[PDB]
RNA sequence: GUCAGCAUCAGUUUUCGGGGGCGGAAAAAGAAUAAGGGAAGGUGGCUGUUUAUAGCCCUUGUUGUAAUACGUCCACUGGGGACUGAGGACUGCGGCUUGCCAAGGAUGCUGACAUAAUGGU
RNA sequence: CUGCCGAAGUUUCCGGAUAGCAGAAACUCAGAUCAGUUUUAUGAGUAUGUAAAAUGAGAGUUUCUAGUGGGCCAUUUUUGGUAAGCAGAACUGGCGAUGCGGGAUGAACCGAACGUGAGGUUAAGGUGCCGGAAUGUACGCUC
RNA sequence: UUGAGAAGCUCAGACGAGUAGGCAGGCGUGGAGGUUUGUGACGAAGCCUUGGGCGUGAGCCUGGGUCGAACAGCCUCUAGU
């Protein structure tokens, strides 16, 4: 049993066999959708720019 | 375990979210947020079996860092912290992430 | 080829006393 | 599975090519400081047990059988099942007229002779 | 050996350190030099 | 490549202090590390605050506001040498308060052979004004019909045919 | 006499070694027209060829021919490393090298 | 029997790309376009001055959810190279659907060459 | 001939025993004990000694039987000093039983510890030529 | 599934310097008992050889040559090994 070491990071059908999860993952989501709301408080940005 | 891992992969989302929220919200505020201090660490040794004094070697022993290259987890704690400092320059070590 | 008088380069002996003799420079000034 | 050797040269015992009175049989050297013993630089190898061949394979001739001394006809057909494990070799003190008898039987039992040609001719 | 009396009475060390806010407006950072 | 790092740090409150003061300073490292590492530094040595009884509060790079504006920069810095007491003033022309950091340190370990520990930087400051300046090779510079030939032209294809133009 | 060479033009420099320790197994092959590890890319994988004359007639023909192939480069000036079916001997240090340009991946 | 070339895979590895999340001053800039301020290493003008017959610096608005760099991630993706092929009916864990599969270790398709190549000494 | 295990390198008492280090034999022990380790707590003077969590490892004894009882080198503390050397301890290290990479060469320097091999990647040191690898990039100084 | 020389077969993991010392398994030689329906004047033993093969090794087997009367494998015994 286990004659050789299969990677999952490289062998699709051993990392199948490990997660029965990665089938459903999607890495990439769309979380800063609608609008950037650019949230600097003014108190903080007159000390980064200070000295 | 696909339940399982669903629900362990939406936590590490949802926490480095809600780490991200409570720095921005600081952020506006004017305020300061420190991170949460890791857990975790991450230890690689870094030099040989070679010259190395008694007391660091017993310490590498009991982080099981038997051999150059080698690295484990560790609970970063009093002991630990104190630990890692005495073979310090034996060792190199960090928090790992979750590709990590 | 070198224009100079001696060996630039010393004997491992030469340079071993070296280190002896920055030895003395702490007993100097650490003890001494 | 073929035939792998890891070494082809043999183990000449140290300074056995200086003197003529050292054979070239292996000695292990007992000299403290002997520098080979050490295994210094550029020095000559010494036998190991890592340099032990494939047990699946030892003992093995290049064409994959093992060399079995046969005397007579009688050891020829012991070899009779195993003729694609086992080569007959014929002994140097067997006479001509057996070795054509030890000859012509392998040949009936489908045996592989290593020597077959010689005294025979 | 008060010690033994400690045990005696007792009958997981301190975790790193907790996440928590830390206020300016009353206290604006001072810059420093050496 | 050095970076300008803000950071704020404090020791841990306490009974005694409760509302212990929060101390800035903008200090220049390769990376986070080294940067938290120099704001201790300079903490127990100014404040006496032990490292163990303080905490980072915020580290924050701070870029160049202005990064396609030359500038130049004065930096007063404790030069350590043979004698290891040693107050230095010197200005750089650029435009970036990280190169001019990273001027200053090429400049000092080539000229006096001081290393990054032993250099403290006290303070970089933006001397807008031409007349501030202090260092004429500066003044050169801030010249308005400021023209000069290029020095140190000097230009795998070995062996070749022709003799090299080193010129116009 | 312009209508033949589809190789390029190679020498032999030396074995992979250090300073003291000779690695015959491989070989350092300066590939001529090649001046960087990037430029070597091209090259990696194709078949180089030392010809080379013998006095006995093999095969009715005097030129004999050892093949190997381009592995990996070495170093930054352009050079690669090659392995041949026979270990190309030290007296071919500096001798020229052909390098086909095959197996083709353009 | 020997030695080759390629292909499709497995293991280890190296080297180029492409695309996309997220993060920070939710980059800094910048550009374009509206206010005000200041001036110069002072332009047109007349050494001295304040955008005119050059322009620049500072602040704010806007175009904005700008882009980009950098950091990080993708159970995103396209190529090039090298070394290795242990084991030997079937079991197992899985994937696609009885079957098929890159899923408990290489096969397939050809060549050439034996009057030599390979392996020796 | 091959393989496996593998020291001591010196206390403590009168050249011998005891012990230590290494094995064997025969036992009991895994809801147990250990540790060239670190925390916590107690006191006492940044250290100390005592006790009680972390991490690691199965942890214990009895018999009896080999070999060992030197030295050299270096760091630190300290005791004196002297034209100047050094002299006296303690301390644990390195060598010693041990090849290999580098330092042009080397008992003590920097790396690294060894079955036979293929590939990959590094340490120390290096990339003008000898010599494998940039007559690299950027900023200075020096005749 | 035949793979029970159970002293055998098979699966898995770790490990590999080594003095003093300890332990184990092997190679070779003279002679003895047993055995091989053993080898041999159609050539024993020995010797020689840029012949071949096996073993990590001690060593073993074999081709060719020379040679001319005896010798070997296996199991045990023994030693002036």
């Amino acid at each position: 049993a286990h004659v050789q070491k299969k990677n999952p990071l490289k062998n699709k059908a051993v990392l199948s066999r490990l997660n029965p999860y990665a089938k459903a993952y999607k890495a990439n989501v769309k979380i800063n959708s609608e609008k950037t709301p650019k949230a600097a408080g003014e108190k903080f940005l007159s000390v980064l720019h200070e000295n | 375990i696909a339940k399982r891992a669903e629900a362990y992969e939406a936590e590490y989302r949802a926490a480095e979210r809600e780490q991200i929220e409570l720095a921005r919200k600081a952020r506006a505020e004017g305020n300061y947020f420190v991170p949460h201090e890791p857990k975790l660490i991450f230890v690689v040794r870094i030099r040989g079996i070679n010259n190395i004094p008694p007391k660091a070697r017993k310490i590498m022993q009991l982080l099981r860092l038997l051999q150059i290259n080698n690295g484990i987890f560790v609970k970063f704690n009093k002991a630990i912290k104190e630990m890692l400092q005495v073979v310090e320059p034996y060792v190199t070590y960090g928090i790992p992430n979750h590709k990590t | 080829v070198s224009l100079k008088k001696k060996s630039k380069r010393r004997t491992t002996r030469l340079r071993s006393r070296i280190e002896k003799k920055a030895a003395e420079s702490k007993r100097k000034q650490k003890r001494a | 599975v073929n035939i792998i050797k890891k070494r082809t040269k043999p183990f000449k015992r140290h300074q056995s090519d200086r003197f003529k009175r050292v054979g070239e049989s292996w000695r292990k050297p007992r000299g403290i400081d002997s520098c080979v013993r050490r295994r210094f630089r550029g020095t000559i190898s010494m036998p190991k047990i890592g340099y032990g061949n494939n047990k699946k394979t030892r003992y093995c001739m290049p064409n994959g059988l093992k060399a079995f001394l046969v005397r007579n006809v009688s050891d020829v057909e012991l070899l009779l099942m195993h003729n694609k494990t086992y080569a007959a070799e014929i002994a140097g003190n067997v006479s001509a007229r057996k070795r054509v008898e030890i000859v012509e039987k392998a040949r009936a039992l489908g045996v592989k002779v290593t020597n077959a040609g010689a005294k025979v001719r | 050996s008060k010690c033994r009396q400690d045990f005696l009475d007792r009958v997981q060390p301190a975790p790193p350190a907790k996440a928590h806010f830390v206020s300016t407006e009353n206290n604006e950072p001072v810059t420093l030099h050496p | 490549a050095l970076k300008e790092y803000q950071v704020v740090g404090r020791k841990v409150p306490t009974e005694h202090e409760p509302v212990p003061k929060l101390f800035r300073m903008r200090l220049f490292a390769p990376n986070e590390s080294v940067a938290k590492s120099r704001y201790w530094y300079f903490l127990k040595m100014i404040n006496k605050v032990k490292k163990a009884t303080g905490e980072i509060v915020a580290i924050n790079e701070i870029s160049e506001p202005k990064p396609l504006k030359a500038k130049v920069f004065g930096i007063w810095i404790r030069y350590d040498s043979r004698s290891g007491t040693h107050n230095m003033y010197k200005e750089f022309r650029d435009t970036t308060r990280v190169g001019a950091v990273e001027a200053m340190y090429a400049d000092m370990a080539a000229r006096h052979r001081a290393r990054f520990r032993s250099i403290r930087i006290l303070k970089v400051v933006e001397v807008e004004k031409k007349e501030d300046v202090r260092r004429n090779y500066v003044k050169q510079l801030l010249n308005p019909h400021l023209k000069f030939p290029l020095p140190h032209r000097r230009t795998k294809k070995v062996f070749a045919p022709h003799r090299p133009s080193t010129f116009y | 006499a312009q209508g033949h060479r589809l190789y390029v033009k190679a020498k032999h420099l030396s074995f992979q070694r250090s300073k003291h320790v000779i690695h015959p197994g491989t070989s350092i092959v300066k590939i001529e027209g090649c001046d960087s590890k990037e430029e070597a890319q091209f090259y990696l994988g194709k078949r180089v060829c030392y010809v080379y004359k013998s006095s006995k007639a093999v095969r009715g023909s005097k030129i004999r021919v050892i093949w190997g192939t381009i592995a990996r480069p070495h170093g930054n000036s352009g050079a690669v490393r090659a392995r041949f079916v026979h270990n190309l001997p030290a007296k071919t240090f500096g001798s020229s090298l052909r390098v086909m340009l095959y197996p083709s991946n353009i």
